[PDB]
RNA sequence: CUGUUGCUUAUAGACGAUGGCAUCAGAAAUCGGUGUUGUAAGCUUUAGAGUUUCUUAAUCAAUACUCUCGGGUAUUGAAUG
RNA sequence: UGUCGGCUCUUCCUAUCCAUUUCAAGCAGAAUUGAAAAAAGGUAUGAUUGUUCACCAUUUAAUAGGGAACGUGAGCUGGGUUUAGACCGUCGUGAGACAGGUUAGUUUUACCCUACCGUUUCGGUAGAUUUUCAAAGUAUUUAGAUAGUAGCACAACUCAGUACGAGAGGAACCGUUGUGUCACGCCACUGGAUUAUUCAAUUAUUUGAUCAAAUAGUGUUGAGAAUCUAACACGUGUUGAAAUAAUGGCUGAAAGCCUCUCAAGCCAGAAUUUCGUCUAGAUGAAUACUUUGUCUUUUUCUUGUUACUUUAGUACAAUUGAAAAU
RNA sequence: GUCAUCUAAUUAGUGACGCGCAUGAAUGGAUCACCGUGAUUCCCACUGUCCCUAUCUGCAAUCUAGUGAAACCACAGUCAA
RNA sequence: UAAUAACCGCAACAGGUCUCCAAGAAGCAAAAUCUUUAGUUAAAUAGAAUAACGCAGGUAAGGGAAGUCGGCAACAUAGCUCUGUAAGUUAGCAAGAAAGAGUAGCUCUGGUGAUUAUCGAAUCAGAACUUUAAAGGUUAGGGG
């Protein structure tokens, strides 16, 4: 699995999944992406994630 | 009937 | 009319605990009374979790439906649950689907995903899911 | 009157009173009922804990709905390494009690072993064992040894080996040895003393004295805590908000006549270092030899067994270890007294063949995301350091 | 032998007690591993809604780009040396 | 002698509601009803009322009845009752009365002895002499008179739409798999607290500005390791023998037959008792070293103990004490 | 009290009925708009009141140097019958 | 002296006792919070450890009064601008009813005058851009 926010490659027994009503699912590896995620940040403007560094460079 | 209170606070003039 | 086991889910769900209800019978919402299989316990409330068939009023709805006690089941629920493969997972609301004693749901549609848990329990919930989670 | 509502008393009478204990090392209270029909073998072990990890273990029951891709369990590592046996004695069934008759040592014997017999070992001359080991060899001594054999094997029931651990080989900063009698269970007591002598100055691995995916038994000395309150050591129901001088309470502590409080009321003392013992706890990985590793049949990159940055409060494991399903008591470094089950469970989960399909080696401090170092590396990349 | 005493000692702890080491002792830095947060301060750094003064070059400007996976913290009850 | 109820908590009784074992029925099955062994374990959530009581709505295997100064106020509460204010109704000429109603009304002290829970310090158990022995001191390894004792309950699959029954309906033993609760634990994974005022941001005030901070008793917000912890995470208590109670039987007289025995002798039979196992634990045992080898009392050194030092006194190897069972 | 209504459930509240133990007209009867640190009931929102307890800070409590009372007290202080 | 030590309360008692003068920030405000002139760092003793039970201040997953005599305690709303505002009524009120939206930083634009081009006031409205999307540090209605 990966995460839905940061990007980052999910360690088996270790994430929180997410289902929205829209019937879509999420997963991920921490409470900090969760809570980022919930707060409708964009992952391209965080820096530290996987899909910022992926976009640049 | 049976009732319950009690205080005083003279206490001498020492 | 509930087939097989359920593995340990944490129940979230307490009494006076307000659900929507997924079906389309009229029903908006309803409040947990007590949950079928509760064994208790000096003063513990009763407690429900994902598949939990749970005795319950309507307090809002159409007439026919409003103002008494219906029996449902919990398909998904907002609290944390594990799985024991080592998934921890939970939904967006709670929310249950209005059935009888033998297990048959009195709607005919469900909105939104229902818990692996509801549907291996209720083979009519799993009939009438759009998506098992 | 009768109480109004009923419900179960809180805490155990069973483990009344709560004294904690002196020593940390826990013996054992007995050990598996003889059998005189087999070769002899050791019925325990002792080891130290280093922490806890979890694996993703392949069911292998049938008949069960549990997922086929694996079961998301604990592990407790106990690293074990191995023990020196250095003499033995018989035990005597009497009528108040198993009697000690004679205790046979080895000629060498190891500063581990004798920083036990004294209290301030830096003042002391260290001269234990030195009459026996001077005199070991003598006409007079070799005939003494030669009588506390023959004593044994005609006037004893029991015989057990005291075997000592080697602290030079674990991170503790303790240097005297931690002994252990284990008790010699097998053939008759004349073929029991030949074992036990065989084994004198040798060193006994845990490979020997366990199995695989065996049920065994657990005594060690919990955690301490401290003085506590009844709310943390019995668990009673915490008292209304608009209570006067406090909340965390028994409120009534007897009824008026039978004019004294009971035993059996809930008081605020001492909990933690208590000894307890746990039964039927499976061997998930016998750490000896090849299985020394973290790696398994399903994920094959090399990494031990020792998380990224160590144990915590531990260190590195390097030695044999084991792997026990679930929790033991007891913090990391407590000292654990294993053995042979005493009543051997019979269940199909009991019975079980364990497969491990994951065992955890990431930091297990925050949040980590990487199995080993090298990984690490490889993901992140070069970084600002050794680059520049 | 044992106790005091030292490590402002721990697997312990209200005080005693208990457990460990005591010159191959101990303590402290630094240092690598391991974590947390989110990309430090500088500049003649390229985006900048616009504005001003020269006469078209300056200057002012929330934010934003490169250096920068940066900087800072990390036993205090973390693991090495 | 602080006077109701409720809250918290422990224990006890059986005239037993459930679980276990049995007998009986107008017990075909299922559901039931009467009775015996048995008190080791459980016996709930709410609307109204200060209520005990009651009546309703659920759930459960069951939602049994009681005692302990009508258990329990230096344990809580102060809703009721039961002072002093005020109102209504009836009564009284009046002050005033009202098991008539309504409203507002200070809940003091443990630092003593014991009990209970934990926790220290000093003291210590009499009869062995094979120097390969005996005893004292210190230390470890053990030992276990006694005291406590823990696991319970339910559900699903199969048995099986089977036994039984005309039909309608409708089981159980073994076996397997889960859940709830209680007890003991534990920190890996999930969650919570967070003055590492960690990292970052930011409102107000002050350092001339940038940097760096400080103040608003923790300014606030987001993430937040460690440690602690979950009714929120997860492990163990599926565990073995013998003897039993009510009862069903065997052989068998009494009483030529019959009889389970108000006879001798046996068997099967419980959530039972005892071993086994878990916890605390007395007198103890073994080993390592230091000693002493006829013995003590009073002084005296030490933080303390043993060995030890001095003046004396005392004993000096040699006939003691065993059948078992009936 | 009886009937409705409020709730899954109402000795509570509200609307009605009235042979009313013992209501009733300046001992004032009926009526309520604004107002009330007045008495009562029901909804929304919010929450450790609660399921069911976890955890953080300061001051104490604990131990130590200095200082240092009072209430109370026949004598005292293990149980069963 | 005129009072957290000179007055009255047994005292260097957190109680009580009439007045005059009165800076900056921010704000509607003599509010809360910070500071300058002046005053003071001592005002019934401290040090170590960081147990229980406390007094004072807090937070908390899912549920949301099921707790309780009773929402007691706590939580929650909270400034300003614009829109909108019911039944009832003594026609004055209810009413800040209820209910919804906006609000930051930076760079600009426009309206409101005096003297006869120069000079000056805080107030209101509007537009691009940026971000961690803005009353909330403090002060600050729960509603029906």
């Amino acid at each position: 699995q990966v995460c839905a926010f940061s990007g980052f490659k999910i360690p088996v027994a270790k994430g929180r999944k997410y289902v929205r009503l829209d019937l879509k699912s999420f997963t991920f590896i921490n409470k900090k992406s969760l809570m980022q995620f919930l707060r409708k940040t964009n992952p391209r403007k965080v820096f530290w994630t996987a899909i910022y560094r992926q976009l640049n460079k | 009937x049976r009732x319950x209170x009690x205080x005083x606070x003279x206490x001498x003039x020492x | 009319g509930r087939q097989g086991n359920k593995f340990r889910v944490t129940c979230g769900l307490n009494n006076a605990s307000t659900v929507n209800c997924a079906d389309n019978t009229g029903a908006k919402t309803l409040t947990i009374i007590s949950v079928k299989g509760f064994h208790g316990r000096l003063n513990r409330l009763p407690r429900a979790g994902c598949g939990d068939m749970v005795v319950a009023t309507c307090k809002k709805g159409k007439p026919e439906y409003r103002k008494k006690m219906h029996t449902a089941v919990i398909i998904r629920q907002r609290r944390t649950w594990r799985r024991k493969d080592g998934v921890t997972l939970y939904f967006e609301d709670n929310a249950a689907v209005i059935v009888n004693m033998k297990g048959e749901m009195k709607g005919s549609a469900i909105t939104g995903p229902v818990s692996k848990e509801s549907a291996d329990l209720w083979p009519k919930i799993s009939s009438n899911a759009p998506t098992i989670v | 009157s009768h109480r109004k509502f009923e419900a179960p008393r809180h805490g155990s009478l069973a483990f009344h009173p709560r004294k904690r204990v002196h020593k940390v090392r826990a013996t054992v209270s007995a050990f598996p009922k003889d059998n005189a029909a087999e070769k002899p073998h050791l019925t325990g072990f002792l080891g130290f804990k280093a922490g806890m990890t979890h694996v993703i273990r392949e069911v292998k029951r049938t008949n069960t709905k549990l997922p086929k891709d694996g079961v998301l369990e604990p592990v407790t590592i106990i690293e074990t390494p191995p023990m020196v046996v250095a003499g033995f004695v018989g035990y005597k069934k009497t009528t108040t009690g198993l009697k000690p008759i004679t205790a046979v040592f080895a000629e060498h014997i190891a500063d581990e072993f004798k920083r036990r017999y004294t209290k301030k070992w830096y003042k002391n001359t260290k001269n234990q064992f030195a009459v026996h080991t001077e005199k070991y060899n003598d006409v007079k001594a070799k005939s003494k040894r030669e009588r506390q054999i023959r004593l044994i094997k005609n006037r004893c029931d029991v015989v057990r080996v005291i075997a000592h651990t080697q602290m030079a080989l674990v991170p503790l900063k303790q240097k005297k040895a931690e002994v252990m009698e284990i008790q010699i269970n097998g053939g008759s007591i004349a073929e029991k003393v030949d074992f036990a002598v065989s084994l004198l100055e040798k060193q006994i691995s845990v490979n020997s004295v366990f199995g695989t995916d065996e049920c065994i038994d657990v005594c060690s000395v919990t955690k301490g805590h401290g003085y506590n309150g009844v709310i943390k050591r019995f668990g009673v129901r915490h008292l209304p908000r608009k209570t006067h001088r406090g909340l965390r309470k028994v409120a009534c502590v007897g009824a008026w006549h039978p004019a004294r409080v009971s035993w059996t009321v809930a008081r605020a003392g001492q909990m933690g270092f208590f000894k307890r013992t746990e039964v039927n706890k499976k061997i998930y990985r016998l750490g000896c030899g090849d299985l020394k590793n973290a790696k398994t049949e399903f994920d094959i990159t090399e990494k031990g067994i020792t998380p990224m940055g160590g144990f915590p409060h531990y260190g590195v494991v390097k030695n044999d270890f084991l792997m026990i399903k679930g929790t033991v008591a007891g913090i990391r470094r407590r000292v654990i007294s294993l053995r042979k089950a005493c009543f051997p469970s019979t269940t199909r989960t009991a019975q079980e063949q364990i497969v491990l399909k994951f065992i955890d080696t990431s930091s297990k401090y925050g949040h980590s995301r990487f199995q080993t170092t090298t990984e690490k590396k490889a993901r992140m990349g070069p970084m600002k350091k050794d680059l520049e």
